DNA sequence: CGGGAAAATCTCTAGCA
DNA sequence: ACTGCTAGAGATTTTCCCG
DNA sequence: CGGGAAAATCTCTAGCA
DNA sequence: ACTGCTAGAGATTTTCCCG
C-alpha cells in the first residue's frame, strides 16, 4: 500500500546545487517533494533543497537498464 | 544598519552610500534618496 | 599607531591607499588599515565576486529576442530541460509577443515567464495575454542580462547551429524552425545523457507523477511527531533520521530524541 | 534475481506484461521482457493527424495526436505547400512526430510538404480529427469574443483544449495525457536500446554452448539456455562478443 | 554497427548531430561516433579552453595607448613587477610613441617590448628608435588582447585611480602623473608584499646580483660530470641530486648513476 | 599530419582545414591557401 | 669562497608558473641561474624553470626580519 | 644564534657594521643592528639636484640623483613652475624622491612647484649638477647629428649616460648604481620598520624585570636586558605589549 | 593540547573596448 | 614562429596565543 | 590483484551584444 | 523584493577486463 508509494518516490533522480556553487550535484535520491522545498539523500546526506534549485527526473534510461 | 554602495545598470560610476533594505541571494534592494533600486550583488557593495 | 592612523587618514585622502600600504607604512594593524580604506567613498569601486544562481522550477520559461540577417527571431526555453521554441516575428512589437506566449502556454505548460524590459515584453498586450493564461511575469534586474543566462546562451547556440544549416534552406524561418528541430532532438547531454525533447518530457511526466504519488502518501501517512518542542507533521523517516515540518519550517532531527505518535 | 520463477509462474497464470514484474518482483526491465517474451500465447505516440478547417473566411491547421487527442492548431494565410510544410516542420521540432495522416489534398501532397517530410524523416500516409476539429470550433466560438482577430481566439481554444478540458479515466489533460505517453515512449526505445545492444553477445558459463546475454550486473550474469533463465555467478561465466 | 554508421553519416549530414546523439542512437561506440562528428567540418566550431601565458622576463615591456576625456595617453608597464609609466600624449602618432620609448629605455632596461599593431607602433619611427637603443619589438597575433592582458589590466587600473583622484587636479596630465605616482608607490600588494617600484628594483637588482654571482661560481666551479652517458657540465648539486646541462639540456638526475670529476 | 580549424582575428566564422606548420604554448601557427598565419590556441583546433 | 655563493643564491625566492596553470607559484629556492632556465627548489622538489616564467626577487622585508 | 657573543667580539675588534654581521656569523639584521648600536665609540638615496640648461635657445630640465649620478632629463617649452611642477610630480612618480635641491630661481620657487612637492611629500631647499650638465651637453653634442629635433638628442645623450658611461669602483653604470641605492635604501626602511614594531614590546624570562625584545623565532627569543643581549627558550619566557 | 583570533591563502569578478 | 591579467571582496584553511 | 583501456568526471572557454 | 549559462575540448580520475 504505503511502501510502495514510499520506494516509488525513492526512484526519483534529484539534480540540485547550493547557495553559491554553480556545479550541479549528481543525482540525489527523493525522500520528500512539498510546494517549495525537496528533501532528498546524496550519499547517505540528507539534506533539504529550495524547490527552485532542484530538477527531478526519473532516467529513463537508467531505469531501463535497472 | 548597513551602507551599501553600487554599480547602478549601464552607468560606470558607483554611487552610494545607500540603505540596505533587502538582502537575496543574488541581489540586494537599496533606497538611495527615496529611490527603491534593485542591484545584484555583483554590482554592489555592503558595508 | 594611535599617531599613524592620523597620519594614515591624511596620506590616504591624497593617494587612496590599499590597507596594505597604509599597514606597511604607518604601523597599523590590518584591522585598523581596512578600517581606514572601508570608510573612503572614493574607494567603494568594485562588487562582489560571485554570481547568482536563475530559477530552474519545471514550470518557469526564459523569453528573448534576438536578430539574424534583419529578421528578429523570438526564442524561448523552457529553463529546466533547455527546450527551445523560436519563430522568426516581423517585429518586436508587444502584439508579436503575446501571440508568440499564447501559442507557447497552449503547447506547454508555462507558469512563470521570465524576461528583460524590452518594449514587446513590458507590453499590455504580454501582460493581458499572461494574465489571461494565468502566466507571472518576472522582469529580471535592468540591463542584467546574467538574469537570462540560460536564455542568452540558448540565443548562442541556436545561432550556431542556424549557421550549420542555413545552406540547407531557403528562408531564415526554415532555417530557424530545422534548428529547433536540431537542438531539441539531434543533440544529447546534460544530467540524464538526454535530448532536450526527452528530457522536458521527463521534467514534466515527473512532476506530475511525484505529485501524485504525495498526495496520496500524505493522505494515508498521518502522524504528529514530538521532538526535543511542540507537535510536527512527519514528512519522511528512515536510517536514523526524521525530517519533519514545523511551523512550516522544515528540518531534519535525528532519530533520537524524536517521538512519533 | 531470485524471484524470477515466481514472475515465470505469474505471467503463466495472468499473462501480464514485463513492466507489472518489473515494478511488482523487483526485475530488470530486459530479464521480464524476456519473460514476456518467451510465451507465443501472450502475441502510434508518433503518429498526427492532421486536416485544414476553414472559419469566417480563413483556414485554420489542425494537428491531433490520436494517441492522446493533443491539439497543435493556427491560423494560416493559404491553403498552401509551403504554409503546410511550415507548420510540419514547426510541430516535428517540437514533438517526436513519425507519421502523419492526412487526405488527398494539394498541400499535403505537395513537393515541398514532401521534401519538409523527408528532412524531418517523417512518413505521410492518405473520424478523429473531424471530432475534434468540431470541439476546436466549439471552443473558438466559446472564446471569440475575448479576442479581436481569429488566430488569437484559435490559440485560446487550443490551450482550453490541451489543459483545461478534462476526461476519459482519471480526468486528465491532453497535455497530461500526451506527455505521460511520449514518456512512455522514450521508455520503450531506451529498452529497445538496451536489448539490441546486449543481444550482440554470447555467454559461456560453469563449458556449456552458447548462450544469450539478458543482463549483466555486478556479482551476477542473468543469461538465457534452451528457453531458460539462468543465473551464475560473474566469476564462473565468460562473456564474448557475436 | 557498421551498419548504423552509414545510417549516423546520412543523418549527421541533414542535422550535424554530437557525437552522443549518434551514439544513443545509431548504437555506435563513443569513438566511432566521435569519428563521425570528427570530420564533418561543419562542426568545427570551437577552439580550446586554455588560456597562454605571456611572458614576465625582467627585461620586457608591454605598451598601449588608452583614451580618456578626449586625450590619448600612452601607458607602459614592466611585466615582471607591474610598474607603470604613462603620458597625456597629444596624437597616437609613430613620432609621440617613438619619443615616449626611447625616454623609458633611457631610465630603466629595456629589451623587449611587446605592443599590438595599432599604426604607432608599427611606425619607422618607433622601429628606428627601438634600433637606437637595442630594443626588440614583438608584435602580438592581430586582434588579440589577451596578448597583452598585463598592460590591458593596468589600463583599467591606472583610469580607475584617475578617476579617483581627477577632482585633485585642473588638467589631465596631472591626475594621469598622480595616478602613476599612487600605483607605483601608494598600493601595496603581490608577490613580496611590494609596492610596483619596490617590486621592480627588486627585480633589476636580484638580476644584476645573481648574474653577478653566477659568474663568479662559473668561473670557480669546472667540473664534468658522467652519468648513466658522455660529459656533461655540472651547474648544481645536493640533497641527492645533480642538475647538469648536457648538449644544451638541462636535466636532473639522481646522485646514484652519476659521476663527477 | 594535423587539420587546424580556427577562428581567423576578428571574423566571426570558423575557417579550415589548413596545415600545422608550429604548435606552441598558447599559439599554432598555420598554412591556408599558401597564407601563413598565427592563431590562438583558444581560437583554433587540431585534429 | 665558493660555498658563500651557492648560499647567496640560496636565498634568492623564485615564483615562477607552469605550463598550463595561470596561479603563480609559491616562493621556491633559487639553485642556478642561465641565460634561459632556473632551477628551483619548490618544496623539496627540483624543478627547472623556463626564465620567462619566472620572476626572482629577494624579498627585502623578509630579509630583514630574518 | 650561538655566535652573538662572536659578534660582539668581532664589533670590539674592527667596528664593522650590522650588515657585516648579519652576512658572516648568521643573525637577524634587528639582533646585528643592536650590537652595532650598544657602542657609542661606533658613532641621500632620496635626495636629487635639479638646475635648467639651455641649449640651441632651448631649456632642459635636469634632475640628478645626488648618491649615484643618475640623470633624468627633458626639453622643456619654457622655464615656468607649470613646466618644473610637471617634471616633479613625472620625477616623483617614477623614482622615490624625497628632497629636492634647487637654486634661487622663479620657477623653483613658485606656488604650483610648493603645491607639486607638497601633493608628493618632497621637501625643498634652495658643484655636481654643474659637471653632469656639462657631461650631458657633451653625449648632446656627441649625438646631436643623430636626431633632427633636440629633444631626442637630450634623450639619448640620457641613455648614454645612464647606461652606456661606466666608471667608479667596479664599473657601474649610473642606472647600476642607483638601483643598488635603492634596494639599500628598501632595506633600510625595512629593518626600521621591524625595530619600530618590536621596540612597543616588554619580555619577562626565567621572573626577572622588563627587557626589550630583539627577534622572535621559533624556539627561541633573543632580548636584551642591562645592556648585554641573551637568549631564552619560548617557553620560559613571557612578551607583553607596552 | 585546544579553542579563539588573526593571518594567510583561496576563489572569483570586471574591465581592459 | 606565441601565449590573459590584476587587484579587491568574501570564504576557507593555516598559524598563533596562551591557558 | 594490476596494468591497459575505456568511460566518466573535471576544467575551462566564447558568446550570448 | 533576486540571482550566469551552455556545450564542447582536452585533462584527470574512476571504472572495468581479463590474465
Ligand atoms: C532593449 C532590451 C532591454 C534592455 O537592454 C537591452 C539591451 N540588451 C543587451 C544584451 C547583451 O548585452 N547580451 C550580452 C551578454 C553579456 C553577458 C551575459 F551574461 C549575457 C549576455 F547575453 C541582450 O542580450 C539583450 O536581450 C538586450 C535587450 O533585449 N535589451
Ligand atoms: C588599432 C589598434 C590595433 C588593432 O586592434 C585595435 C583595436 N583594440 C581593441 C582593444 C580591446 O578590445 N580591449 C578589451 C579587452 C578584451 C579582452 C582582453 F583580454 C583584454 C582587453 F583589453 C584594445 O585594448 C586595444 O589596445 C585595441 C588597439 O589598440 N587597436
Ligand atoms: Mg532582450
Ligand atoms: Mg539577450
Ligand atoms: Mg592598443
Ligand atoms: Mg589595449
Ligand atoms: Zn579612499
Ligand atoms: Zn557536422
Amino acid at each position: 500500500e504505503l511502501q510502495k508509494q514510499i520506494t516509488k518516490i525513492q526512484n526519483f533522480r534529484v539534480y540540485y546545487r547550493d547557495s553559491r556553487d554553480p556545479v550541479w550535484k549528481g543525482p540525489a535520491k527523493l525522500l520528500w517533494k512539498g510546494e517549495g522545498a525537496v528533501v532528498i539523500q546524496d550519499n547517505s546526506d540528507i539534506k533539504v533543497v529550495p524547490r527552485r534549485k532542484a530538477k527531478i527526473i526519473r532516467d529513463y534510461g537508467k531505469q531501463m537498464a535497472g | 544598519n548597513f551602507r551599501v554602495y553600487y554599480r547602478d545598470s549601464r552607468d560606470p560610476v558607483w554611487k552610494g552610500p545607500a540603505k540596505l533594505l533587502w538582502k537575496g541571494e543574488g541581489a540586494v534592494v537599496i533606497q538611495d534618496n527615496s529611490d527603491i533600486k534593485v542591484v545584484p550583488r555583483r554590482k554592489a557593495k555592503i558595508i | 599607531f594611535l599617531d599613524g592612523i592620523d597620519k594614515a587618514q591624511e596620506e590616504h585622502e591624497k593617494y587612496h591607499s590599499n590597507w596594505r600600504a597604509m599597514a606597511s607604512d604607518f604601523n597599523l594593524p590590518p584591522v585598523v588599515a581596512k578600517e581606514i580604506v572601508a570608510s573612503c567613498d572614493k574607494c567603494q569601486l568594485k562588487g562582489e565576486a560571485m554570481h547568482g544562481q536563475v530559477d530552474c522550477s519545471p514550470g518557469i520559461w526564459q523569453l528573448d529576442c534576438t536578430h539574424l540577417e534583419g529578421k528578429v527571431i523570438l526564442v524561448a526555453v523552457h529553463v529546466a530541460s533547455g527546450y527551445i521554441e523560436a519563430e522568426v516575428i516581423p517585429a518586436e512589437t508587444g502584439q508579436e509577443t503575446a501571440y508568440f506566449l499564447l501559442k507557447l502556454a497552449g503547447r506547454w505548460p508555462v507558469k512563470t515567464v521570465h524576461t528583460d524590459n524590452g518594449s514587446n515584453f513590458t507590453s499590455t498586450t504580454v501582460k493581458a495575454a499572461c494574465w489571461w493564461a494565468g502566466i507571472k511575469q518576472k522582469f529580471g534586474i535592468p540591463y542584467n542580462p546574467q538574469s537570462k543566462g540560460v536564455i542568452e546562451s540558448m540565443n548562442k547556440e541556436l545561432k550556431k547551429i542556424i549557421g550549420q544549416v542555413r545552406d540547407q534552406a531557403e528562408h531564415l524561418k526554415t532555417a530557424v524552425q530545422m534548428a529547433v528541430f536540431i537542438h531539441n532532438f539531434k543533440r544529447k547531454g546534460g544530467i540524464g545523457g538526454y535530448s532536450a525533447g526527452e528530457r522536458i518530457v521527463d521534467i514534466i511526466a515527473t512532476d506530475i507523477q511525484t505529485k501524485e504519488l504525495q498526495k496520496q502518501i500524505t493522505k494515508i501517512q498521518n502522524f504528529r511527531v514530538y521532538y526535543r518542542k511542540g507537535p510536527a507533521k512527519l514528512l519522511w523517516k528512515g536510517e536514523g533520521a526524521v525530517v519533519i515540518q514545523d511551523n512550516s519550517d522544515i528540518k531534519v532531527v535525528p532519530r533520537r530524541k524524536a517521538k512519533i505518535i
